């Protein structure tokens, strides 16, 4: 190809079309390409439809591409993985009909201020979503009901201030749920369920101790091994367990799972 | 410098470095210039060979991750500057919980040799021990081979046999001290080689 780079990782065709000043998809690709780079190219807008001749892509990565507005139609019948990380996408588009192979879906460090409702169906072989660092207030009802395979699901540093009680319903393999950086201050009773979370980040949120947060009081102290702090300095990311990080706001950093709760109704 | 032989492989390795105070500073710096000699060896490049190295006392610190792309000069000056931490507790129940989830929890590629390295130069309270099994066993589901290597007198003894048992995979080394590590080196490399899947010279 005379553009993109292209190399051969064991049974993986990878085409490495990044950091190249690209405003468009270059055309006369390998039609055996199994994973696309088109990370740090100038694209702004993009469009899957475009990928339709390559029936073996299971990997694309179009982050740092300043996208914001990505068209989706045709379809993509073996995409396992899209990276649409870092750009500056104000909504995010519906991908189900497209993409029905999708399993790792990034979309974190965009300009997300909601999502639609059944923003996600069509998706049933998701595996991974990441919304880390955008906008979102709150949530859509049943956003993870077409999602059931869910293991990984990043929400951290948004502008949350309230979950959606069903918010886990049906998620019998989530292990990570990341939480942090919101503006989060209660738990809805049942929201975790009985299902064993292996990673929870709840830190950085004002957590209202009254009445209300007791549900949570309880879950944090049953589940005080699986509660982490997540914090990456220069390029050093550490995940560690410290369930005494999930704090009452307006206190002296007071451990929720230690709230006395006096005066609550039993 | 000129190692005794070189070896390139489709291999993902895990590096999960002590931190506890067990080993001091000097000590440390020891343990992470075999780190680096390991991956001058396997030739490490992102590419066929992958690799991440996660520091571990209290919770894991993870300076590379198996899809960094960096060059391998920057991967090795990363790995030879991890900071030390020397603290008190070093919990291998916590990094091989981290590196079940939060490493090896998708095979994007199955015909990839997955070991993770566990130098071991401590031993946690058995407090923390509850799920230690249960994440062995996680990790040999995925298919992932663990290496315990035990360094010093206080290294976990009980904790390396038990992830012996687990899988006939699970080689263990033990050492006297990180002054053995130049010493081994060759026999745990050449353990790697003979593992994993052979890759073409870069
Ligand atoms: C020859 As040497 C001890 O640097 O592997
Ligand atoms: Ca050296």
């Amino acid at each position: 190809h005379p553009i993109c780079e292209v190399s051969k990782v064991a049974s993986h065709l990878e085409v490495n079309c990044d950091k190249r000043r690209l405003t468009a998809l270059p055309p006369d690709l390998p039609k055996d390409t199994t994973i696309l780079h088109l990370s740090e190219n100038l694209l702004y807008t993009f469009s899957l439809a475009t990928l339709m001749p390559y029936t073996r892509l299971t990997q694309l990565n179009l982050d740092r591409c300043e996208l914001t507005k990505l068209q989706v139609d045709g379809t993509l019948p073996v995409l396992g993985t899209l990276d649409l990380s870092h750009n500056q996408l104000q909504s995010l588009p519906l991908l189900g009909q497209t993409l029905p192979a999708l399993t790792v879906l990034d979309v974190s460090f965009n300009r997300l201020t909601s999502l639609p409702l059944g923003a996600l169906r069509g998706l049933g072989e998701l595996q991974e979503l990441y919304l880390k660092g955008n906008e979102l207030k709150t949530l859509p009802p049943g956003l993870l009901t077409p999602t059931p395979k869910l293991e990984k699901l990043s929400l951290a540093n948004n502008r949350l201030t309230e979950l959606p009680a069903g918010l886990l319903n049906g998620l019998e393999n989530l292990d990570t749920l990341l939480l942090q950086e919101n503006s989060l201050y209660t738990i809805p009773k049942g929201f975790f369920g009985s299902h064993l979370l292996p990673f929870a980040f709840l830190h950085g949120n004002p957590w209202l101790c009254n009445c209300e947060i007791l549900y949570f009081r309880r879950w944090l102290q049953d589940n005080a091994e699986n509660v982490y702090v997540w914090k990456q300095v220069v390029d050093v990311k550490a995940v560690t367990s410290n369930v005494a990080s999930v704090q009452c706001d307006n206190s002296d950093k007071f451990p929720v799972y230690k709230y006395p709760g006096k005066g609550c109704p039993t | 410098p000129l190692h005794d032989f070189y070896c390139s492989r489709l291999l993902d390795l895990v590096f999960l470095l002590d931190g506890s105070s067990r080993l001091s500073e000097a000590e440390f710096e020891v343990l992470k210039a075999f780190v680096v000699d390991m991956m001058e060896q396997l030739r490490v490049s992102q590419k066929w060979v992958r690799v991440a190295v996660v520091e571990y006392h209290d919770g894991s610190h993870a300076y590379i991750g198996l899809k960094d792309r960096k060059r391998p000069s920057e991967l090795r000056r990363i790995a030879s500057q991890v900071k030390y931490a020397g603290s008190q507790v070093a919990s291998t129940s916590e990094v091989l919980k981290y590196t079940l989830f939060q490493i090896f929890s998708k095979i994007d590629r199955p015909e990839a040799s997955r070991i993770a390295l566990l130098l071991m130069a401590s031993q946690e309270p058995q407090r923390m021990s509850r799920n230690f099994v249960r994440y062995v066993q996680g990790l040999k589901k995925k298919k992932v081979i663990v290496i315990p290597v035990g360094i010093g007198p206080h290294a976990n003894l009980k904790q390396i046999r038990l992830i012996e048992k687990q899988a006939p995979e699970n080689k263990a080394f033990v050492l006297s001290s990180v002054d053995e590590l130049e010493q081994q080196r060759d026999e745990i490399v050449s353990y790697l080689c003979d593992l994993a899947p052979e890759a073409p010279p870069p």
